[PDB]
């Protein structure tokens, strides 16, 4: 369930890179490439696409989340002022059409409160990382699985992680 | 030959796919003639961030561009409409044999916003969000064929991306969202507050334990609807409490739009999810309460559906009841009492059928004990469409018919209950 | 001749992409590459290389040309404010020298007046599109055809087109 | 051993080719030592748009840098001299065997502007327009050979691009351009306007129907020249009218610079083209007209050439006539009258020859009827250079000699007409 | 020694491209690439990485050096205002690690004074040119030659040159 | 098990290698999941030039960040600490078989600045200079294994670049640098100027001809040290003069830190190099001179070392002398006089040995002639560590023992001279 073999108290947790968020998958758009051509899409992480997503709790407000994450893990406020690019390339096979679309990936962080081997409270922070492309070859009129286009729940495209440090009191 | 759209009344944003271009080369970026052996590239480097969305609406004063954008953000979290930092670029190496042409086009992802009300679209807007391009490659043109003149096409769009129809309900922003801050256990009574009088409103709540719940207003009036907040519960969490993530993207579960119909909801609710109840415009000044109850007994067999209370069944003869039809594989239920005195002997012949939609029915005998409601399955696999089969039921006894829709031929479902004796 | 199977009146005509202009062919310069190396040349369509070339007539002045073209076909005033790049790559074979040169391509538009199945008046607009490279392998002292370097009359390097809409009166 | 330049008096811009670099590594961008397996690139990304043209002139006060640039724009439509948005980049992957060096240089395209007057260059300028580079690759240098000292080369340029000589005449900007706004049909008379008195000027005109035209001033004085506007007529068009595209790049067709020589032009003119006549400085205050006439009869045989009217042939003996020689394969013609009374019997021996240039002549007998001028071909394939052959012609009769130049040995052509009896 | 078959007087000398300077070799940093990936490093010659290194003498001060070099050879003051890029690519073989590091290269110029077939005075100017990468495959804990990392004396990675012009008096 | 650091007192900058990253993903740029057949890239394009060095110090008030940066510039000529125009980018094409991940990290090049004094570090700072990245590629993660929780690592660094330890001495900036502007020939006497009284200072000089030089202060007090300026003499040059290139990176050659020890230096000096002598803090107000002398005779056999003058050897018995040990393969020498009257017959038994360090000794008999000092090699390949061998030497005679260190077990070397008879 939400059961964890840890002592009582609060913890910062890094849950790994590679998270993608529900509903948001196609909002950057995609490319259609055809017949041997190569499509390249990328982006540039700066300023106002590097603003993180906070999900606070009664115990853990935004500043508490920011300050504990930035102490133990990467200081995203300093890092994300400096533009980093990323690109993906796909090549369409001959006499076929390929659609490729781009979305951002995030590091997921959590502040958890543990009581009697149980997580009773959890705050979440998603910090923009890089990106991820999905592609499909298609025919005219071919029906495509909804799942290819649209994500119902947040997931990690890599292996999830659970890297923790106990938080000590002011 | 129109598809029946069995959508519940409300707003929907539909992603109609990517790779749209206008007719008559309006979105042509240009063509490269690449000689054999060589390569060419067309590049969108975002040296300027500006993009040009296209917009049309049937109603400037409700579905303005601003409003529509707010809806696309509710549905899909789109936040950049005028700008983009996303680069795209197309590269083609011509084979050793022949020359090659690449034509690159700007593209759009097409979103449709609709207000769907009682079986038709009453407001519509189309938002074409700038996308990441289309590249077609072709063999080099020969001399000269010859040029044949052509009239221009009508204005419009052509889709070059794959087929796509993603339908996402969105909260109506003109309506208040009230919250039940404590997570619901076995029982809960929500008093309807005067801060939201008369106007329809939403109630956001969540549940402590995954389970089947019965939900209704006082005396089952008005009828209610329930939605799931898409992607809720994946994030922040507090034991026994609601965590509101401001998710306005909603999946309709069950419930009727007609507020004078008596009904209650029986629904499977997940503890790791948030739900919205919509209570409609009520034309009465009396106080009402929404009741929530965890079901542990036979009422669980009715998930997920609204159960219509049928009240006017007190003579023999023909009777019919019209409601919005559920979509294929979804359920609607009816609770009715056979007219006459219950004396455990007097009986009546009952014929149950639909007019246009095919549905599979199961019939339950209902008895209320001190342990709750008991449901005895007395009839399975009823094929309702123009059913001529009839069954003898007890006068004064109570029955629930649960119907799964399997063929959707009409926006409404009409249940007939014909009673002879 | 200038004979066309159309009714009387005025027409906007899109004559296709891929036009190159006389005399202008080498004004951007070229590259010399040698012995296995790869040369890449490109440009960036913005501002003051995207200003179009008008050729008006007594009936069809510049604004008439701009307004009728931009209504029916692409609005080049809006489009050409947003930088688009293009590049070409050539590879020199071993122990040989290669010269490659760049020129702009244009969409050609026309406003024509037709009277009794005859074009009696024609205005022209060239809107900058992308570009085009020509290359040749050469030896020291080798004479090169004038035609390779210098274009006497406007031509289309693709197939010409004739896409028309009749213009209706104010 | 100088080439004879048979250019008509005027201005010319010559594209002398691309890939020029200065001596002593002045244009070296730099060298990459690339290890085997690896790759390297040198890039000109135009993060700044600035370029550095080089310029030299013999005459700062006519051929200034500004003027020369205006000429290059007239000739080739060059518009950016100081700037460039054109990127270039060189990439080299070293083989698996050995290391590799690439040296990249900035380059120039060399333009020469000349004012050519009566058989020599009187003003000259060189404009080196920044180009798109030169990349040489070489094997890796070994240790150490040894370093041998070398004195620097003289200042200058080395061409690394392919051979090129593109010669383009340009309108002299100090001279007015008058226009004939109506397209010319069978006949036209242009009155010479007082707004352009005494100064040489140009007349821009076009023709309704492709055909051969005779063009001359009153009494064939002064002599005129005709040019074609390069690339004219490809664009805008109005039936029966001239459309001026402001094309200043001109191809000389025919006509003499010596204004006191009587002559007329016979030229094939295309309806889809614009032409310029130049009328020279005339030292007379009398009114003049340019006459245009469509030729449908035998005068067509004289295209394209100027026909010199020879007037001073009224005694026996030697006679010679010096004119600028046409280039190889071009024509010059002479109309002359054999001295004596025409009595249809009295005859004279005539010897026709040139001094230095080889030419093929054909001789016509001319008779004017009421149907126009008639040309009887009486002698073909005359080889003129030091011709000793002679022919008996009629006293008082009129002849036209048409000469095609086949060997250009002298800037001038000297026709001798030696007459005995 | 410093013996040269030239007459008496002063000379500008271009000593060729490809010089690298002592001690400075790793100050731009390097990249570590692994297991089939490709690393690309480059730089951009403008402004304040294109400032040259002067080494004047009692006879030959800085302005004398600049003015005589720029007259005969390339005018580096004009040239180095215009950004030029350069890049190098290295590919790591499978299951191996590769380290690659970058340094600038320079043109070396000299002003020499010659007396009785002897160079008795020499001023030096290094003008930034492009760059140069060195790479090595390495194992964990493997000792690397000091020479790979650190250059004790200026050297030319190409062939040295000696291109001279005699300087004539004011 | 600590390495003995046989460094001379002073400042050192040590390049400890490239490719350092912090623990717990603090320097992770991000991860790309690349599908088979496709490629991905992570790019640092320097659209902003800003970088973030990391710094720690044991002593903010001497080794501040500014001071340390000035030292790194002295040692390695680092000039950009806060900024970079150097681009890096990683590209990975996934094979046709499987998906691939690339993780990119920012990296640092680690520099350590130390003040080393009498056999231990007394001030230390670490400067991590932003570098050009680390790219690891791995196979695609499978579902799901399962996630195992892990506590965070301690704060620190992990090196991913190759092993590296480059040690570079630097001039102490609190000390004056005096110059000897004339190049030294056979003899030179430098008078110690009052502008640098009492404080230790450096003397920069160079030599006319490559040769072995003896260098000392008056009466061989105080002891001096000599360094070579790394990379000196490669550039500007003036016959017979010093050319100062402001090189502060120094290689220790020989000489002691203990200023009350009598000694002189015998060193090979190159004419194409610059050298620094350091004269220490002297607690005496008397005038002193540094003497330089070119050695052409047997004293050349003592290069490169300091020769300690032993003065207190005037009785029989045990005697020991402690100095900083040279590093492996370096030399230290001792000049001593056997006690007693020189009568060319009276002799003494002498035992020479070290306590902890192994060294190879050669013993010279010294005689001063009018032609200079003469050195007779009387004993070779002496293994000094706990040597029990003894030799009979002449009373009142002078000997020099030259010792090459071959095993460095102690920071100090203790020479014993035990004398019996
Ligand atoms: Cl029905
Ligand atoms: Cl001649
Ligand atoms: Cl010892």
């Amino acid at each position: 369930s939400d059961t964890i073999d840890l002592a009582d108290g609060n913890y910062v947790v890094r849950r790994g890179d590679g998270w993608i968020l529900s509903r948001q998958n196609q909002i950057l758009g995609g490319s259609v490439i055809s017949n041997g051509s190569t499509g390249i899409v990328g982006d540039l992480r700066v300023n106002d696409n590097a603003i993180p997503y906070y999900y606070p709790t009664p115990s853990f407000n935004e500043e508490y989340i920011k300050n504990n994450i930035q102490t133990v893990f990467t200081n995203f406020t300093e890092a994300n002022q400096i533009p980093i690019g990323f690109e993906f390339s796909k090549t369409a096979p001959s006499n076929k059409n390929l659609y490729m679309y781009l979305q951002y990936t995030y590091i997921r962080y959590e502040i958890i409160k543990v009581l009697q081997h149980e997580i009773i409270e959890r705050a979440v922070l998603y910090v923009p990382s890089l990106g991820y492309v999905k592609s499909i070859e298609f025919n005219p009129g071919e029906k495509i699985n909804k799942d290819f286009y649209f994500l119902t729940n947040d997931k990690c495209i890599l292996n999830e992680q659970f890297l923790y440090k106990k938080i000590l009191e002011t | 030959t129109q598809r029946v759209l069995p959508y519940s009344n409300g707003l929907y944003v539909i992603n109609k796919g990517d790779g749209y271009i206008r007719t008559n080369d309006k979105d042509l970026i240009g063509t490269l003639l690449i000689e054999a052996g060589s390569s060419g590239s067309i590049i969108q480097p975002r040296l300027r961030n500006t993009t040009r969305p296209l917009f049309t609406t049937s109603n400037d004063t409700k579905f303005s561009q601003q409003y529509t954008e707010e809806r696309l953000k509710d549905a899909f979290n789109v936040q950049l409409f005028n700008t983009s930092t996303s680069l795209f670029k197309f590269v083609e190496e011509a084979p050793s044999d022949k020359n090659i042409c690449i034509k690159a086009y700007n593209t759009y992802e097409k979103y449709e916003l609709i207000d769907y009300q009682n079986g038709s679209i009453v407001n519509k807007a189309e938002y074409y969000l700038p996308s990441l391009g289309y590249c077609e490659v072709t063999n080099a043109p020969s001399p000269e064929s010859e040029v044949v003149k052509m009239q221009v096409a009508e204005d419009g769009f052509i889709q070059n991306g794959p087929e796509e129809e993603i339908v996402v309900g969105v909260i109506d922003p003109s309506e208040n969202i009230q919250e039940i801050n404590t997570a619901i256990s076995d029982n809960y009574t929500y008093n309807i507050p005067g801060i939201v009088n008369n106007n329809p409103f939403y109630i956001l709540f969540t549940v402590n334990t995954t389970g089947i719940y019965k939900i209704n207003a006082q005396n089952n009036l008005p009828s209610l609807k329930i939605y799931e907040a898409i992607g809720s519960g994946n994030r922040n969490f507090q034991s026994g409490n609601l965590c509101d993530d401001d998710i306005k993207a909603i999946n309709y579960i069950t419930g009727f739009d007609s507020p004078n119909a008596k009904s209650y909801l029986v629904v499977l609710l997940n503890k790791d999810k948030n739900y919205y109840i919509r209570v409609p415009q009520t034309s009465s000044n009396i106080e009402n309460q929404i009741q929530f109850k965890r079901e542990e007994g036979d009422l669980r067999n009715l998930m997920n559906s609204s159960v219509n209370i049928i009240d006017n069944l007190n003579s023999t003869g023909a009777h019919y009841y019209t409601r919005q039809s559920p979509d294929v594989h979804d359920y609607i239920s009816y609770e009715f009492t056979i007219p006459g005195n219950f004396n455990n002997k007097d009986t009546s012949n009952i014929r149950l059928y639909t007019s246009y939609n095919q549905g599979i029915g199961t019939l339950f005998r209902v008895t209320e004990t001190i342990d709750g409601y008991n449901l005895i399955n007395i009839q399975q696999n009823l094929h309702l469409l123009n059913n001529t089969n009839s069954i003898r039921l007890l006068n004064g006894a109570i029955y629930i018919l649960k119907v799964e829709v399997t063929e959707l031929n009409n926006y409404n479902i009409r249940l007939h209950i014909d009673i002879t004796n």
